[PDB]
RNA sequence: AGUGGUAAAGGAUGUGGCGCCGCGAAGACAGCCAGGAGGUUGGCUUAGAAGCAGCCAUCCUUUAAAGAGUGCGUAAUAGC
């Protein structure tokens, strides 16, 4: 999953992922895809 | 083969129902209706958590004998507990006597962990805080 | 802030309460069946704090304050530090020997102690499963002060 | 970052900077080891709570110091 935007995380421990300017989020849990680059 | 499992009835009744039980009568056991012989049993044990608890032997049997109430529910099983009957509380039939929980036991402090000279002073305080006796 | 007005002034008082405390290192062992060894210690002792399991670096330097000759018999790995101070040690030692080792793959090996005011040796700790009810020393001075008439006799 | 070399709302374990919080060398945190303790065993519901099913409980002893048990869960339970 992605959007140009929002992302505050989710899974309860859902992780703020630093990857090329890239806010991803990265989670165990395909629910949080959260790609916002 | 051999091996045992965990269990925990009441104090009284005897009806082996969903308790004695797809636990024992599956895991490792023998028979069912462990009720009829809980009964002239439990009949002397079953007012504060008594573990004894639910097992299965080669025949299987069998009821007699038993352990007695949990720490605390043995602590202040001298109380009535009668609340509950609605939401966590809470009003009419509380307390229970302040030398009551002490008299309960008393002797109804033998079998422990390790060792304990007073149930109804340190014991009470902590079982009593589970039921309402704070 | 924050580890020296806590604890720390606990540390030293229940192992103070008198002079022969030892050292076991107390872990593997279950809840039910580490509280068994421990909560049975008032039987074959007396809440003695047969080591509540301590930890290191709080119990060992502890020696420093209270001055205890440094009980240097063992701080490394697990450490319980039995209390044998505060309780009755002497003889019950046995009581916790055979418990903590009758009982799966050595349940609690020993490590120090102090001999009311001496150093208790490692190897010469155990075998004492049985604190010598002064009757040792005892054995062999007054049946060594009447004996040459036994083979006098 | 190529911002240099147009942009806001707003988003963020960016970068560097405060002026501040944790240091029990009674030697720290992520990494480690093991135990994860006995009353903890209904209150309803008990087909099951006997923390890991819903309406609150906020006590006790007891030591690794204590989970009125934050969490994977089904039939309670049993395991992490």
């Amino acid at each position: 999953m992605k959007v140009r935007a929002s992302v505050k995380r989710i899974c309860d421990k859902c992780k703020v992922i630093r990857r090329h300017g890239r806010v991803y989020v990265i989670c165990e849990n395909p629910k949080h895809k959260q790609r916002q680059g | 083969v051999v091996a045992v499992v965990k269990l925990q009835l009441p104090a009284g009744k005897a009806t082996p129902a969903p308790p004695v039980g797809p636990a024992l009568g599956q895991h490792g056991a023998n028979i069912m209706e462990f009720v009829k012989a809980f009964n002239a049993a439990t009949a002397n044990m079953g007012d504060a958590i008594v573990p004894v608890e639910i097992t299965i032997y080669a025949d299987r049997s069998f009821t007699f004998v038993t352990k007695t109430p949990p720490a605390s529910y043995l602590i202040r099983k001298a109380a009535g507990l009668e609340k509950g009957a609605h939401k966590p509380g809470r009003e009419k039939v509380g307390r229970i006597t302040w030398e009551q929980v002490l008299e309960i036991a008393k002797q109804k402090m033998p079998d422990l962990n390790t060792t304990d000279l007073e149930a109804a002073a340190r014991m009470i305080a902590g079982s009593a805080r589970s039921m309402g006796v704070e | 802030k924050r580890n020296v007005e806590l604890l720390a002034t606990l540390k030293e008082n229940l192992e103070r309460a008198q002079g022969s405390f030892f050292l076991v290192n107390y872990q593997g062992l279950p809840a039910k069946e580490t509280h068994a060894l421990r909560q049975a210690l008032k039987q074959n002792g007396a809440r003695l704090f047969v080591a509540k399991n301590t930890l290191i670096r709080l119990a060992l330097k502890e020696l420093g304050l209270p001055e205890l000759d440094g009980l240097q018999g063992p701080s490394a790995v697990v450490f319980y530090e039995d209390p044998v101070a505060a309780a009755k040690t002497l003889v019950q030692f046995a009581k916790s020997n055979p418990k903590g080792i009758p009982q799966v793959k050595s349940g609690l090996l020993q490590g120090q102690i102090l001999t009311a005011k001496d150093v208790e040796a490692l190897a010469e700790l155990p075998t004492m499963d049985e604190l010598r009810a002064e009757l040792v020393g005892v054995l062999q001075a007054p049946m060594a002060e009447l004996v040459g008439v036994l083979g006098g006799v």
